This record gives C-alpha cells, structure tokens and sequence, in this order.
C-alpha cells in the first residue's frame, strides 16, 4: 500500500482487558511520560547507535497524534471491555488497566509507573535486538524456559 | 576422517572456502563435512564387511536376506556414525553448543554427533545421549505417520468404493458412468501379468536385421538348423520368400511404434503371458535337442501367429469401431509376441519341433 | 555516507522532523509541536544499508573474555599490548549473511583488544 | 526474478538545492558532465536527491547494464521520475535519481521519495519472472532427466544437456519465453497444469507424479491402479479433489 | 525492443496458422513454415514506427470442405477492448458476409465484452486468445495427446456400440485450452488417442459440456 | 598436552546418572540401538513381581 | 495428545541429566510425558526477601 510502504515497521501491544491492539508510544504516554526524548530515553540505551533509532521512528509517526498523557488515556479506554458512557469514566478505567492488569509483578501500586516505565521499554527494545538481529529467536522447547 | 574435518573447519576460519553455487557457505560447510563423514562410515562399514568369516552368522542372515540388512554389521562391529535430527545434523539447544560439555562454536565431529564408537564397544556418555535424539525422531514419526495413512486411505475408498468392471468389460462407477472403456486399458486382471522384455526395441539398426531377418541365402547356415526336406523347399517357392519378406516388414513398422510408446528405450513391460518361459518349456517337455537340424517349417511359424492373434480377444465385435478398438488393446503384446515368436529365432535360438 | 541519527528539539524535547527552506534552499529541522527550527549541518537524511556489509568488531564487547565456554588460542598474539591468550568465537548474530570468520578478543585484564583475521 | 534490491548496495537520500552542489564528494565530475548539455531539465530540478549503490558483483553475475535499469525506471514509472548513472569505469556503481521536473513546473516530497524506494525495492521488476525464486542448473545424471536420441544407426544416445529447476512455479510464461524447450518443459504442480495445458494433461502428469513417489523408495505398484485413480478424479471433467 | 515485439509477432502468426490448420481450414504449406527473416521481410521488422501496426496481420482463411464458411483471426491494437471496439469488428463481419472469427487479445478484455461475446451465439462467434496463449502450441506438448473431433456420423455410431447415453462418457469442460483450440461447442465429442504403457494406445472419449 | 578447554568450571559425578529409574535397570545400555532403552522402560513397568 | 506437530516430541538439549532420554511412553504420547532423572531434584521455591 501506500502508507505501508512509507512507514515501515510499527510495533503495537496487545493488553489484557483491551478489545483490539494500542500503538507503544501511546502506552507509554498514558504512564506519564510527555516527551519523545524520555519514551526513547527508556526503549534505547545508547543515542550513538542509529540503527534502532531508524527502526523505532515509524513509532512515533503513528502516535505524533494523541500528544497528551489524559489524551492517551481516553485512546485506550475507548476499547476496554465495553465503552465508558462519559468520558472521564474510560481514562479512570484506562488508569486502573495501566495499575494493575499491566505487567503487575513488576508492582501493583501508584508510583510503580516509574517501574512499569523501564521494564515496558525492555520488552521493546528487546523486540529490536531479535528485528535488527543481534540476538536469538528464544526457543520455545528449550528446557529452562519451563516451569 | 576426523582430521580432514579439522582441515575444513580450519579452511572456513580463515575464509578459504568458497560457496558452491546456489549454497549459502553454511550451507557449502555442512555438505562438505557431511561427504567426509559419509565416506568415512562408508569405508569402515566395507573393511568390518571384509573381514566377517564363512562362519559368521550375521554374514549368514545377511547374505540370504532372512533379516538384517548389511548396514547393521556395519554399525556393530565398526562405527554407528553420524546422527540427524530433521535431517541435519545434530543442531545447538543450548547458546552455540549442543551439550554443556562442549565449547562454544564447534563444529568438529564430535560435538555436533558422529558417534565413532560401535554398539560393542559402546558408547560414550555423550554419544549416547545424541543417539538417543536421533532415535527419538524415529519414534515419533511412526506414531504420527500412521494416523495419517490411514485418513488417506479412507478417503482413497470412499471415492472409489463403486467402481466396478461391468459386464461389457467397460470399467463403470455407481451411476454407470464410464470411467474406463477397458479396464486398465488392456482389459487384464493384475494378478496374472509379469515383467517382461520386449527385445525389438533398443537393438541397433544394424543388429535387428540381423536377428530377426531369416536369411535364405546362404542355403548352407539353412541346411544346418533346417531339416533336408525343407530348406530345398524355401530356396524353391518365390512366394514363401515373400511372405517371409511381409513379416519382418511388419517388424520394422512396430519397431517404429516402439521407439514412439517407449522413449528413454525402456524395455521391461508388465504382460500377460511369459513367451521365453512356455518356449523354454516346450523345450524340456518334449526332449528338444538344440543340436541337432529342426523340423518346423517356417511358413508354419507364421501362419500360426496370425491365426493365434485372432484368438485372443479383449473387444468382441465385427464393427469397424470394434476392430479398431482390439488393434489397440493387444497392440503391444502382439507386438511383442511377433519379435520372440518370430521365424528366424525358431530357426536358430529355440529350434522347437 | 554515514547511518545518520536522531536529532532532538531543545525545548518539548520531541523528534525533529527535516523539512526544505523554500527561500534559501537549505535542509532544516523544525519540531512540529513549536516553532523551533535548526539548521541542517549533515545534509544527509534517510540512509538505508541493503548489502548491509556490517562490522561486529563494534558490536563485540570485551567482557567477553571472561567466558569459560569460549576456546582460546595462545596461537594468535594480542595484536596492541602483544598478549598470548584471545578467546575466539563467531559471529554469534543471526541475519550474519555467511560469515564462519572468527572474531577474536583478548585475554589479560582491561586490554579487550578486538581483531580479525 | 531480480528486484532492484537484489543488486543494490546501499541507498541514501540527499538534500542537493542544485546538481553542481554535490554534497557528496565524488559525483561531481560526472554530474557536470551530463549538466554540460543538460536536458529535459527543462521546466526546474526537484532538490530531493535519492543516490542508490548498486554492487558490481551481483550487477555482473547478472550480466545488468546501468543502461538497462535506467530504462526500466524511467519506463516503470514513466516521465514522473528522472534517472543518471556512471559509466563501468567508476568503482563504485552509483545510480541517481529525483522527482519529476514537470511536477515543478501533497504527498510532500522527501516522504513522496521515501515512498518511491519502499516500492522500487520490492517491486521494480529488474529481470525474470515474478514468483520465480530461484533456479538451480545441473546435468542430470538420472535417464529420465537426460534427453535420449535415436541416432543414425537405430541405438539410443543418452545426452547429456543442462537443465534448469526452479523454486516456484508460473507454467504459462516460462514456456513462452525462448530458448526454453515448448514440448519438454514440464511442472510438478497440477492446478498451473489444469489451467494451462488441459485436463488431458492432468490425466497424465497425476500418474507421472503418483508415480513419483509411490516409486521413490524403490517399491513398486501396478499401472493399472495408477490409472483408475487418475481416471476417477479427472473424469467429470475437471479436477476433482478426494475430500 | 521492437526485436522481441516482432519475434512475438512472428510466434503469435506462426501458432495460429497451426490453429487453422488443425481446425481444418486451408492453410498453405508456405505460411505453416516461415523462417523469421522471410517473416520479417513480409511484414517489416520493428511494429513500433514501422509497417506491421498489428493491422493487416488479420488472416482469412476459407474451410476445407465449404469455401464459403471461411474465418478470420483479428489483432487489435489496443492493450485492452472494449464494446465499442469489437462492434467495430463484428460490423466488418457483416460486412463481408462470414460467421466464425478470432480475437487475439494483447492483455485482456473488458468485463462488459465478454458478455457481448456472448451476446451473439447464432449469428457471429467470437473467441478470445490472450496474447500469451498463443505464444506457444500446447498440441506439441508431451503431455498433451492428440485430440480429434468428431462429426456427428461418427458418435451416434459410438454410442450405438457401447450402448451409451450421451452424459455417461467422461465430460471435458468448454472452458479447457485444447477445447478452444479446437473450438468445440458444448454437445460435441472428441477423441483422444494416446500410447500407454500397457495397451500400447488407447482412445478415450470426451463429451464436452 | 592438546587443550580441548583449560576453563572446566564443574565435574559431574557420574554420567550414568542421566537415566530416570525405569531405564536404570538396564545392563549395558549404552550398546542398544537406542528404541531398545525405550522399548525396556514401558517394559520394565509391567513385570510381575 | 492429538496434534501431530512433532517439535514438542523431540528430544532437546537441555534435556540432558534433569531428563531421562530413553524412558517415554509411545503411542499418541510420545515424548510428551517424561520421566525424571535420578538426581534431578526440582526446586521448592522461598522468597526473594
Ligand atoms: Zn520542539
Ligand atoms: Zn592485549
């Protein structure tokens, strides 16, 4: 197509409780963080290597829209489980996704936003290493990944 | 073997080698290391098979085939050799080495699976754990293959179940439509056929005509594998000259049709009767001395085959749709049974009485 | 040619996207969330490596020589401080293309020299 | 099947406000050389610069000539799109290209440029046949492979000849194309079979690939029972699964 | 270039003529065999700013039996057709008095003249040959066996000796490459003749529906 | 004197310890063909005693 | 028990000495149910305090 071609590849994150799938960089501005420079700051360690920089940009094309925090919020709630009827119903329904159905081993209590923030940045930039290929395909019968 | 694959590994270090075409220089490594290994287990499964005795017994249930086969004294007495798994050799399950014994990044024989030792020896602890990952993949193949063929051949029945050879001898589903005029082309049952080779087919030019001519000139040869009587009879009539002439013509003109069925000059084919068994019994039964000059006339020879092959009959009918439709059905096994039958091999290869 | 890289905006600290000087015809950045614009000093913007001919001598890192699993030759000799030990491995990266060439990194402490052969 | 992608080294995207700027160091000197007399520049020059690299390895192994690619872009894409190469004697193969001249005279222009390579990469259609993977060439050492004459005194001469094997198949253009033996030529696949040489042609080249594999292990089953299960599928006129 | 676009012009003519031959028109033994220079002498080389504008390569041929009956072959020049133009063709049709013609297609025809095709069967039949279609002979194929249709005579005298209806013979559906190359109508019978490997030949007969 | 590895960081105690307790009854399991110590363990389940 | 994915079935390498290689049901669970090794001793588990 002709925005596929253009954009290149776009991560997104499929929630628990969220009907269909949210763009990254509006997950991370729904836990507060506004600029650009701090949502990369946490996804990508070092600035000096510009070949995850090339493959996150797409990134943030897609979310350039929805710039604020209570913004975001009201973009996720809109697919909860069902739709809040007034508006301030979904972001407070988007926040309580966000605290506790979100990664909750990492915390389960207010501030853990913080928490949530690096750990959630992990999991994308690790889904980088196996794009650009610098690391291995987990294994999905190796034996120490079993409990 | 185990230092020509230090030579290659050592080779792929450095670069120097080179990609065969169309395969990737992994791709080019692991053939190579698999040709060694190969002729490897390949010479020592012929130097252990050199050495068993007459008395062996395992040489004893190989050789007549009761059980076994000759790469088992292979594996027992020599090496059991390299070990796949999904046809490759034995892959990395931890971080860039098969067990936690070995180091990182070998590609030797021995961490990747080349069992060197023998069921007799026995194997070493590693070894044996590769050669139960070689075998596991046996296990379940046969535990998965088998719920498989057998919904295939289910299906294989449903579809067919109805078929039938009907009483025109037209092959015919439930509702009576044709499937086949004759069954399986030939109208011939299965159980009752054998391989056989056509022998007018795939001789030189040159060499045909001089097996299935039946030369009357020397009037010497004749004399030796005819009797007296009837050598100073073909020499004499002009008319059995030519109809001996007529019948190797129609030789040439199936030889021709030969050459069109059977490209790639395959001669063996599946027919009904086994001509070179009934003439090479017809031999034994009636105390046949190829010595000696034969009796049977030539003529007979071929007046006899006509008449035959109006005696066998697939397609029952006078119409000229019915003649043409048996022309085709026995096509090749008159043509067949015109190049064993044929008057000049009578005369010299069978010499029946 | 150079990968190029990011650049950002020094006020809401965003992405600066490149867009043309109409006037002056010259490349510049301008943030789309303000006014703010920079000039373009690198001219370059989208680089794409397809035959991605990739160097892993900048992707190693010396910690490496601390592994026991990795093999090690006293053959080649530290190429800086002239050392014995380096511990050799591949390129331990999928999409390498074929590459089977050792990399080799030294032993000793705080050298972490890194060659090819 | 080639794709530009196949061949090319590396691509950037320049910013030139005008061609004898060169931003980069080498292409000056032929850049002036074909702006000595420059033409269809005629209405104005587009900045945006998209530079291409194209490996000599892979553009020799092909036999490509920069004449060659430069035709197929600008006819792909038609007068929207102008293209300027090296000569061979460069070391580094280098391949030009920017936005129309006309369209001077939405969609921006640098995202407008970025769009253009995504689909060039992909889709230019340099050589070959789409579908076509790759193509293996080998002498057969098998008689069913090696092409078998009768000579002049009645024998059979097995020849050996070069064959080709591709991944993937299209029937109906490879057969087309010349050089490429018409009668020989033949496909595992039946369904391309069905729609390009007829049911007839199913009726054999099923029990011709039943054989195959029924065959393959060395064991051996009776044409008759071949021929009445390719009989039964193809007798309605079309192919008929077993489902 | 103009070299492949008059090599293709010269296959296209060439396998068409076999067409015509196999169908039984006459076709003269000079224009089944024609050596691409004495083919790029008639019709002159390069088709682009050149003689042969894919008009005039139209072919008329008369039937065997009737001189009457005849047929044409017609190249358009346009990458696609549309109504508008093979009304222009069927016009030239009634002009000149015949039935049967062809169509041969450079890249495909508009879904709303495949119909018109349609539109007529009595009066005029038109067939469409993609240009790629033609490009080869699919009779000469190995895998293809020689096909023969039927006169009428020849199928009720069949179907009296097996004793067959007409639907219970093996079908061959209308739309099948050796079908429009021998362009069969629905009701008639072909024979296939082809060698096996048991029999040594065998004929099949095929009911086209 | 040809160093495989220098670095060993741990011994096992013995390797015969990789075998669960159905094929630990085995003598010699190590010159089977290898479906013959798993052919025992379904075996070795149902012995009277 | 029913797919006939064979990947789940194979032997693997980290299976070695907390696995028993040879010891496995067959039929329609081969390799899906596995012995354990003699000394492989699975873990209790305690807290990260
Ligand atoms: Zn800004
Ligand atoms: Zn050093």
């Amino acid at each position: 197509g002709a925005k596929k071609s253009a954009i290149g590849q776009r991560i997104v994150a499929t929630l628990p409780y969220i009907k269909q799938e949210v763009p990254i960089i509006i997950v991370f501005r729904a836990l507060g963080f506004v600029s650009d420079r701090d949502i990369l700051e946490h996804i990508i360690y070092d600035f000096e290597d510009p070949e995850m920089m090339e493959m996150v940009k797409p990134s943030l094309d897609e979310a350039f829209v929805i710039q604020e925090q209570n913004v975001a919020l009201n973009f996720i709630g809109s697919r909860g489980a069902k739709p809040g009827v007034t508006k301030e119903k979904r972001i407070k329904y988007a926040k309580e996704v966000l605290q506790k159905e979100m990664l909750p081993h990492v915390g389960v209590s207010d501030f853990c936003e913080t928490k949530k923030a690096y750990f959630l940045g992990y999991m994308v930039h690790r889904l980088l290493l196996a794009a650009l290929g610098r690391r291995e395909l987990d294994d999905r019968d190796h034996y120490g990944n079993k409990r | 073997a185990k230092q020509d694959v230090i030579e290659v590994i050592e080779k792929a270090h450095n670069n120097e080698l080179e990609p065969t075409p169309g395969n990737t220089l992994r791709q080019t490594f692991e053939n190579q290391v698999n040709r060694i290994l190969n002729d490897a287990r390949d010479k020592t499964g012929s130097s252990a098979q050199k050495s068993l005795s007459e008395y062996n017994n395992f040489k004893s249930m190989v050789v007549s085939g009761a059980k076994g086969s000759k790469i088992n004294i292979s594996q027992v007495i020599a090496v059991v050799g390299q070990q796949n798994v999904e046809g490759k050799r034995i892959p990395f399950g931890f971080k860039h080495r098969t067990l936690p014994h070995f180091i990182k990044d070998d590609y030797g024989p021995e961490s990747r699976g080349f069992v060197e030792n023998s069921y007799l020896a026995g194997l070493t602890p590693t070894e044996f754990f590769f050669h139960a990952m070689g075998g596991r993949e046996g296990l379940i193949d046969t535990a998965v293959k088998t719920a498989e063929t057998g919904y295939i051949q289910r299906r294989l029945i449903k579809s067919m179940e109805s078929v039938m050879v009907k009483y025109d001898a037209t092959v015919r589903n439930s509702i009576n439509q044709v499937v086949q005029l004759r069954y399986g082309e030939d109208g011939l049952a299965g159980e009752s056929v054998e391989f056989q080779n056509l022998a007018t087919l795939k001789p030189s030019n040159k060499a045909f005509e001089k097996k299935f001519r039946f030369d009357y000139t020397n009037e010497r040869a004749l004399r030796r594998t005819l009797q007296e009587d009837l050598v100073k009879d073909v020499l004499s009539n002009a008319h059995i000259q030519n109809e001996l002439e007529r019948e190797f013509e129609r030789m040439r003109e199936d030889r021709e049709v030969l050459r069109v069925i059977f490209p790639t000059g395959d001669s063996k084919v599946v027919l009904p009767c086994n001509l070179l068994r009934m003439i090479w019994n017809a031999q034994k039964i009636f105390h046949i001395n190829p010595r000696l000059p034969s009796d049977l006339h030539p003529i007979k020879v071929v007046e006899g085959v006509k008449e035959l092959s109006k005696k066998l009959v697939i397609v029952n009918g006078d119409d000229p749709l019915s003649r043409q439709a048996q022309e085709n059905a026995t096509l090749l096994f008159n043509i067949h049974l015109r190049s064993t039958l044929c008057s000049r091999r009578m005369a010299e290869e069978f010499r029946l009485s | 040619p150079g990968i190029v890289g990011i650049r950002f905006c020094q006020e809401c600290n965003n992405m600066l996207y490149p867009k043309e000087d109409k006037e002056n015809r010259i490349l510049l950045y301008a943030c789309r969330n303000c006014d703010y614009q920079q000039e373009a000093d690198n001219s370059c913007i989208y680089v794409n490596k397809i035959t991605h001919e990739v160097d892993e001598l900048t992707q190693i890192i010396a910690d490496v020589s601390q592994d026991p699993t990795l093999p090690r030759t006293e053959d080649h000799p530290c190429q800086k401080c002239g050392h014995k030990e380096a511990v050799f491995f591949q390129s331990h990266s999928a999409r390498a293309e074929d590459a089977m060439r050792l990399y080799y990194v030294c032993t000793a402490p705080h050298c972490g020299h890194r060659w090819t052969e | 099947h080639t794709t530009l992608r196949k061949v090319t080294a590396n691509t950037a995207i320049y910013y030139d406000p005008n061609p004898q700027s060169t931003v980069v160091a080498e292409d000056q000197e032929w850049v002036n050389v074909y702006y000595e007399m420059p033409d269809f520049d005629v209405a104005r020059i587009s900045p945006w610069l998209l530079r291409v690299e194209l490996d000599r390895k892979h553009m020799t192994d092909r036999k490509l000539t920069m004449e060659q690619i430069a035709e197929k872009i600008n006819a792909g894409f038609g007068d929207d799109l102008n293209c300027i190469f090296n000569d061979d004697n460069a070391e580094k193969l280098v391949l030009r290209i920017r936005i129309m001249n006309s369209d001077e005279n939405k969609m921006d222009d640098d995202v407008f440029l970025r769009c253009i390579e995504s689909n060039m990469l992909t889709d230019m259609t340099l050589q070959g046949i789409e579908q076509i993977s790759k193509v293996y060439m080998h002498l057969p050492q098998t008689d069913n492979k090696k092409k078998i004459i009768i000579t002049e005194d009645g024998e059979f001469k097995a020849l050996q000849e070069w064959i080709l094997e591709t991944d993937g198949v299209s029937l109906m253009r490879v057969l087309s194309e010349k050089d490429v033996d018409p009668v020989r030529t033949t496909s595992n696949d039946i369904v391309e079979i069905f729609t390009v040489l007829g049911i007839e042609a199913v009726r054999k080249a099923l029990e011709r690939e039943l054989y195959h594999v029924i065959s393959f292990d060395g064991s051996y089953v009776n044409y008759r029972h071949l021929a009445l299960l390719c009989d039964t599928m193809t007798c309605r006129g079309h192919l008929m699964a077993i489902t | 270039d103009d070299e492949e676009e008059t090599y293709r012009l010269w296959k296209i003519r060439k396998t068409i003529m076999q067409l015509c031959h196999d169908r039984g028109y006459l076709v003269t033994q000079d224009e089944l065999d024609q050596t691409l220079e004495e083919f790029k002498a008639q019709f002159g080389d390069k088709p682009s700013e050149g003689r042969p504008r894919r008009t005039d390569l139209t072919v008329l041929v008369a039937h065997n039996d009737d001189p009457t009956d005849q047929m044409f072959v017609f190249f358009p020049e346009e990458p696609k057709v549309g109504i508008k133009t093979i009304k222009v063709y069927c016009q030239r049709m009634q002009e000149e008095n015949i039935t049967r013609a062809l169509i041969v297609v450079q890249q495909g025809m508009t879904p709303s003249a495949k119909q018109s095709l349609v539109d007529m069967a009595p009066k005029y039949i038109l067939e469409q040959f993609l240009q790629q279609e033609l490009l080869i002979n699919i009779t000469e194929h190995e895998l293809v066996p020689e096909h023969v249709v039927m006169t009428k005579e020849e199928v009720t005298e069949l179907l009296a000796r097996y004793k067959l209806r007409e639907n219970q013979l093996p079908r061959i559906q209308a739309g099948d490459p050796v079908a429009r190359y021998f362009g069969i109508k629905r009701g008639q019978v072909v024979k296939i003749i082809r060698p096996s490997e048991t029999a040594g030949r065998y004929i099949t007969y095929r009911l086209v529906q | 004197e040809v160093a495989y590895c220098s670095t060993y960081t741990h011994c096992e105690i013995h390797p015969s310890m990789i075998l669960g307790v159905c094929a630990s009854i085995i003598p010699f399991p190590d010159h089977n063909q290898s479906p013959r110590n798993t052919y025992q363990s379904a075996m070795g389940k149902q012995a009277m005693g | 028990r029913d797919g006939k994915l064979a990947k789940p079935r194979q032997l693997h390498n980290t299976l070695w000495g907390m696995v028993c290689p040879a010891e496995t049901p067959e039929g329609h669970a081969v390799g899906l149910v596995k012995n354990l090794a003699l000394m492989a001793y699975i873990s209790v588990g305690s807290q990260p305090s």
